[PDB]
RNA sequence: UGCUGA
DNA sequence: AGGACAGCGTGTCAGCAATA
DNA sequence: GTACTGTCCTCTGG
C-alpha cells in the first residue's frame, strides 16, 4: 500500500489519471524492493513522458481523485495494528480530549 | 418451461450485444422468435456462442452460461482453459445469481492475455440500450479523439467521466481510457453530441 | 481566425470604458466632438466611426489567445 | 438581548 | 463485515436603544 | 430536522 500510493502521488503530481488505475493493476497482477522497481519504473516512465504537465494538473478530476486516494489512505490505513515487523509494537496511543496523548506500557 | 423464455430472453440479448460490438451476427438470430428458438436449441452447454469481429478475423468473442448458480474460481478456469486452447482472447459470463466475490477480482486479475466479463442473467432479460432515455453511444476511435482534443483544445482530463462500471459501458465493452460520444435526442437541439472518457 | 467575427457586447462595454478613461486623461479625439462634455458619448463617436486603435485579446480557455483589431469587427 | 421596517 | 453512532451543518434584508 | 459523512468497531476469511 504504501509503494502503490506513493507511486500514484507521483503520478498526480504531473496530471496523469490513467496511471492511478494502471499502477493499481500493475500492482495485482505482481519483497519490498520487488514491490518497489515493479511501479517505479512505470512511473518514472510515466512522469517523464508526461511532464510539461505539471501547470495543466490544477483541474477538476485530478483533484478529486488525489482528494479520494489520501481520503481513503488517512480513514483505511493507519488503524492501531500488531507490528509488522516484531509482533508486540502496539505501544497503543490513545488520545483523550485534545492537549492529551497517552502511550501505555 | 419458463426456464426456455428466460434462456430465449437473454440469447436475444446477447445476440443484441454481440452485434452493437461490432460481431458478425446473422439477421435471424437477431429476429429469431421463441418457437423457433426451442425449435433449434434443453441444456446450458450447448447456448455457448462463439462470434466474430468484423475486422481482425482472428478477434473472436466467447459467451459462456455457466451451470453452477454462484460461479467459483474453478469454473472460472475450467473454461480459461477452453479459451487458452481454442486461441481466444475475449468471453463473456452471463452468471445466475453472482459471482463469489474473490472470483470478481480473479477475472480482473487475468491481463490482456485472458480479458473476461460477467453479466448476471437479470440484468441481460431487457436491452437497456433501448429505453427511451438512454442516448447512443459509439466508442470513439483512436484517431478521432485525438481531433477532438485538437479542435477543443482539450486535455483526457478536464473532459466528463463515464464510469468503468456503468451499465451501458459494461454493455458497450468499453475498457478504460477510451473517450464514448454520445448522441442525446434533445428535445431542444434534435441530436446534441456529447463525449464522455471511461473511467 | 476562428473565433466569431462580430464584437461581442462585453467587448464593447469594455473598449468603450477604456476609450473614455484614456480620452478623460487627456488624449486626443480623432473624431472631431461637436461640444460635448461626456468621454463615454464620444468614445461611441468613435466606435462609430471605426476609429479605436485596440487590439481585443480573445483568451481560450487553455492559454492560447487570438488578437482582433476593432476595426476588423463587425459591430452591430 | 427586546423592538421595529421591507 | 452487519452495524452504532457522534458529528458537523446551514438559515433574505437594512435601522434603533444599550450595553458586554 | 433529517440526512449525509465519518468513525471506527472489531467478526468471520487465508
Amino acid at each position: 500500500v504504501i509503494h502503490l500510493l506513493l507511486c500514484q502521488l507521483r503520478v498526480l503530481e504531473v496530471g496523469a489519471l490513467q496511471a492511478v488505475y494502471e499502477l493499481e493493476r500493475i500492482l495485482n497482477r505482481f519483497s519490498a524492493s520487488e514491490i518497489r522497481e515493479e511501479l517505479e519504473q512505470y512511473t518514472t516512465e510515466i512522469v517523464q513522458n508526461n511532464l510539461l504537465g505539471s501547470q495543466g494538473a490544477h483541474v477538476k478530476n485530478v483533484c478529486e481523485s488525489k482528494s479520494k486516494l489520501i481520503a481513503l489512505f488517512w480513514k483505511a490505513h493507519m488503524n492501531a495494528k500488531r507490528c509488522p515487523h516484531c509482533k508486540t509494537g502496539r505501544s497503543v496511543v490513545r488520545k483523550e480530549h485534545n492537549s492529551k496523548l497517552t502511550i501505555t506500557f | 418451461e419458463e426456464e426456455t423464455y428466460r434462456l430465449w430472453k437473454i440469447r436475444k440479448t446477447i445476440m443484441q450485444l454481440c452485434h452493437d460490438r461490432g460481431y458478425l451476427v446473422t439477421q435471424d438470430e437477431l429476429d429469431q422468435t421463441l418457437e423457433e428458438f426451442k425449435a433449434q436449441s434443453p441444456r446450458r452447454t450447448d447456448l455457448t456462442v462463439l462470434v466474430a469481429h468484423n475486422d481482425d478475423p482472428t478477434d473472436q468473442m466467447f459467451v459462456f452460461f455457466p451451470e453452477e448458480p454462484k460461479v467459483g474460481i474453478k469454473t472460472i478456469k475450467v473454461y480459461c482453459q477452453r479459451m487458452q486452447e481454442e486461441n481466444i482472447t475475449r468471453a463473456l459470463i452471463v452468471v445466475q445469481q453472482g459471482m463469489t466475490p474473490s472470483a470478481k477480482q480473479s477475472l480482473v486479475d487475468m491481463a490482456p492475455k485472458y480479458i473476461l466479463e460477467q453479466f448476471l442473467q437479470q440484468e441481460l432479460l431487457i436491452n437497456i440500450t433501448e429505453h427511451e432515455l438512454v442516448p447512443e453511444h459509439v466508442v470513439m476511435t483512436k484517431e478521432e479523439v485525438t481531433e477532438l482534443l485538437a479542435r477543443y483544445k482539450l486535455r483526457e482530463n478536464q473532459l466528463p467521466r463515464i464510469q468503468a462500471g456503468d451499465p451501458v459501458a459494461r454493455y458497450f465493452g468499453i475498457k478504460r481510457g477510451q473517450v464514448v460520444k454520445i448522441i442525446r435526442p434533445s428535445e431542444t437541439a434534435g441530436r446534441y453530441i456529447t463525449y464522455r472518457l471511461v473511467q | 481566425r476562428i473565433t466569431t467575427p462580430y464584437m461581442t457586447k462585453y467587448e464593447r462595454a469594455r473598449v468603450l470604458g477604456t476609450r473614455a478613461l484614456q480620452i478623460a486623461m487627456c488624449a486626443p479625439v480623432m473624431v472631431e466632438l461637436e461640444g460635448e462634455t461626456d468621454p463615454l458619448l464620444i468614445a461611441m463617436k468613435e466606435l462609430k466611426a471605426r476609429k479605436i486603435p485596440i487590439i481585443i485579446r480573445r483568451y481560450l480557455p487553455d492559454g492560447s489567445y487570438e488578437d482582433w483589431g476593432v476595426d476588423e469587427l463587425i459591430i452591430t
